[PDB]
């Protein structure tokens, strides 16, 4: 056991 | 290597039974010498199996040791193959319990070069069916050799050491062949050995036998050292001895410490999941109620493991007071037809963070050592730091003591930690025992030096690994490497260590096959060198073709975890595949826009929320992203994570070419403006292109006008004109816009 694997994804970046 | 290499290079004579003719002071001179030749270890690694070598005279089928007179077995097949019976011959190695050989006596062993091969032949067989078997004998290795020379150009090698059986047999030897044939290979293995050992025949071998030599070689002065040991691990009445000794030393260290100390030494050993309320009870009033109605499962951001811990971090709130706790739960699932929110993504994103395990080692192997990096929060950040700083100064015992010598530790892990993309097909998927040779090689190919950025804990004795843990590293630490002794039979050894992957065959451990990443430590110092010293040859060698100012920095490296020796060195194929399929005039032209704003092609093995070319130019931390592919305008460079397999990306190659295309959808955004930093994709003439045919090619085909293109163009390239042509047939309602802009950028 030494995983975790899905730290993140997009949106559209959202601000100016 | 002199000195004691004689004390322990003969003393093993504690198997030299000299029931020799009373006429004192000779034979030994012969015996000693006779045996001198045979490797040192491969002797002892017999003793520890019932050490005894009978050197008696004349009638030998008389000696006590030989009383099991298997008169039938008495028909001693000679190394060459000419029938012959005991009486006659002068040295039969009797097998079974307390195996033994009875070498005849005669000052004539130095000279005679035959009953010198035989005494070696046997003492080799007594090495292939016995000793070098209780481990698992010649597995895949000695197989190939044992065949590549069976079907080599000069049909001769065979002729030297085979038989109608092995020689005539159809194709080539295949694992399984080690079935009821082990009684044949073992011999061929012997003969091989039997030769290489004998002074004159090493020469005759060398030439007549291609690979037989090398294998049979290597394995006798550089590889033996192991077999002896991966055979000491077998027996156990020592398996402890070691354990004991290695403690002794490290013991005093373990004595004086502290709870605080022995404490985190645990905090490390095991993570400390988030909290239940503390976390939730730390949100806002507005945040709290928002957390309720969330359509939760919809975002590919929160992986199952934690997705659940969120639906749960929800019930601890809903489990409170009034009726809306019954009704909102219903009125909320009403308009549960609209995917998600834009003010809520964050509401969860900012959580996707804080709900993290805090393993001062899953966020160390996550930043090569960047314990200072802005991948996590502010205080968290400052803990590991505070911590990783303490444990460091904590493990300070050298090692190599007056007790133990060349000593190796171990560790098992899964190929899904090094290169998940190969992880998939590592194991057969049709025998869950047999490893898929195919993807095997692909693995090993470029694997020469690995570095573990984090704290290594290791099983101090081959421990049977699981079922997905398929790699068995036999790392060979070295005097000066620092570690700790963790009761359990496991050693934690410092940060920043180097490993020269010096061999990677495949073994058989209890009916199951395994990859053996057997290695040895070297200083990271000497490792980081081999990298940049390579980070160049790539650049230089590329700057040319690409067409840039000699001495630039396009492809930059960043590898700190176990698979650099392929993290970096891979690149070549990646890039090379980038050029190959696309049209020169293009990339050459655009690889410049990027460099025009000092951007890179960051090949990394850490994590994208750590790769510099993206975090300072980020914006806010609440956002991050990560994965194989990545594109960043703020620092127009490409980040490509080596390990992580991809969401419908067959390989690293096809993941880059895509990503880059994302940068193309950046060119137009400037090759069409003074200050409207846009993307050809962010256009009204394009939104349509998307809100019509924008969902036909694949899954990725959506979520962003852009990526429909990235993947679109990605597609137009395929190793096969097919997968691309599909884009033509499917929706030229874009397959034109691409090619249009392509032959639109090629000029300015």
């Amino acid at each position: 056991m030494l995983a975790r694997r899905k730290p993140v994804l997009p949106a559209l970046t959202i601000n100016p | 290597n002199k000195t004691q290499e004689e004390h322990l290079k003969e003393i093993m004579k504690h198997i030299v039974k000299i029931e020799v003719k009373g006429e004192e002071a000779v034979k030994k001179e012969a015996a000693e010498k006779l045996l001198e030749k045979v490797p040192s270890d491969v002797l002892e690694m017999y003793k520890a199996i019932g050490g005894k070598i009978y050197i008696v005279d004349g009638d030998i089928t008389k000696h006590i040791s030989l009383e099991a007179l298997s008169e039938d077995k008495k028909k001693i097949k000679d190394i060459y193959g000419k029938d012959a019976l005991l009486h006659e011959h002068y040295v039969y190695a009797k097998e079974g319990y307390e195996p033994v050989l009875v070498i005849q006596s005669s000052e004539d062993y130095v000279e005679n070069t035959e009953k010198a091969l035989n005494v070696y032949y046997e003492i080799g067989k007594i090495l292939s069916r016995d000793i070098l078997s209780k481990i698992n004998q010649p597995y895949q290795k000695f197989l190939d050799v044992l065949n590549t020379i069976k079907n080599a150009s000069d049909s001769d090698g065979q002729d030297l050491l085979f038989t109608n059986q092995l020689k005539e047999h159809p194709t080539d030897f295949s694992v399984e062949f080690l079935e009821q044939n082990s009684n044949e290979v073992q011999e061929v293995f012997a003969k091989a050995f039997a030769y290489y050992i004998e002074p004159q025949h090493r020469d005759v071998l060398q030439l007549y036998a291609p690979e037989a030599f090398n294998y049979m070689d290597k394995f006798n002065e550089q590889e033996i050292n192991l077999s002896l040991e991966e055979l000491k691990d077998q027996r156990m009445l020592s398996r402890y001895e070691k354990w004991e000794k290695i403690k002794q030393h490290y013991q005093h260290w373990s004595d004086s410490l502290s709870e605080e100390g022995r404490g985190l030494l645990k905090k490390l050993q095991i993570p400390i999941e988030p909290k239940k309320d503390d976390i939730i009870h730390s949100l806002s009033q507005e945040e709290k109620e928002l957390l309720k109605r969330i359509q939760i499962d919809s975002s590919d951001f929160l992986s199952t493991e934690e997705k659940e811990f969120l639906k749960k971090l929800q019930i601890d709130i809903r489990d409170s007071l009034s009726e809306e706790e019954k009704e909102l739960l219903n009125r909320i699932q009403v308009d549960s037809s609209n995917p998600l929110s834009e003010k809520e993504k964050e509401f969860l994103k900012k959580l996707k963070l804080d709900i993290q395990p805090y393993d001062i080692n899953q966020r160390l192997q996550d930043t090569g050592g960047l314990i200072d990096s802005p991948s996590i929060n502010l205080d968290v950040r400052k803990q590991y730091k505070r911590d990783i700083q303490n444990i460091d100064a904590l493990l300070h015992q050298s090692i190599g003591s007056t007790l133990y010598n060349k000593i190796y530790l171990y560790e098992n892990m899964n190929i899904n930690n090094l290169t998940a993309t190969l992880g998939a097909d590592l194991v057969d998927s049709t025998d869950n025992t047999k490893i898929n040779r195919g993807i095997f090689n692909e693995f090993k190919k470029n694997f020469k030096y690995s570095i573990s950025s984090n704290y290594m804990i290791v099983d101090i004795n081959e421990r049977p690994a699981l079922d997905n843990e398929r790699l068995k590293w036999r790392i060979q630490l070295s005097p000066d490497t620092r570690a700790g002794y963790l009761e359990n039979g496991k050693l934690i050894l410092q940060r920043n260590i180097g490993l020269e992957i010096k061999d990677v065959q495949i073994i058989k451990q209890s009916e199951k096959e395994y990859i053996r990443i057997d290695a040895k430590v070297v200083p990271k110092s000497k490792i980081d060198t081999k990298i940049q010293e390579a980070q160049l040859n790539i650049n230089q060698e590329w700057n040319k073709a690409l067409g840039l100012p000699k001495y630039t920095k396009l492809i930059t490296f960043n590898v700190h975890n176990r698979y650099a020796s392929n993290i970096v060195e891979s690149a070549y194929l990646i890039l090379n595949e980038w050029k190959n399929n696309i049209q020169s005039d293009l990339i050459k032209k655009v690889t410049n826009y990027l460099v025009d704003g000092n951007g890179r092609f960051v090949f990394t093995d850490i994590t994208l929320p750590n790769i510099a070319e993206q975090y300072t130019h980020q914006d806010e931390i609440y956002e991050q992203v990560h994965s194989k592919g990545l594109y960043v305008p703020e620092s127009r460079s490409i980040l490509l994570h080596g390990p992580s397999k991809g969401v419908e990306l067959r390989n690293d190659s096809e993941g880059f070419i895509h990503e880059f295309g994302h940068a193309v959808d950046d060119y137009a955004g400037y090759l069409l403006d003074k200050n409207q930093s846009d993307l050809v994709t962010n256009s009204k003439k394009f939104i349509d292109i998307f809100k019509e045919e924008g969902s036909n090619l694949t899954s990725y085909g959506r979520t962003n006008e852009a990526e429909f293109f990235a993947e679109a163009f990605r597609l137009m390239h395929s190793t096969d004109h097919a997968e691309r042509l599909k884009v033509q047939k499917n929706a030229p309602k874009t397959f034109q816009f691409i090619n249009d802009q392509i032959k639109f950028i090629i000029n300015s």
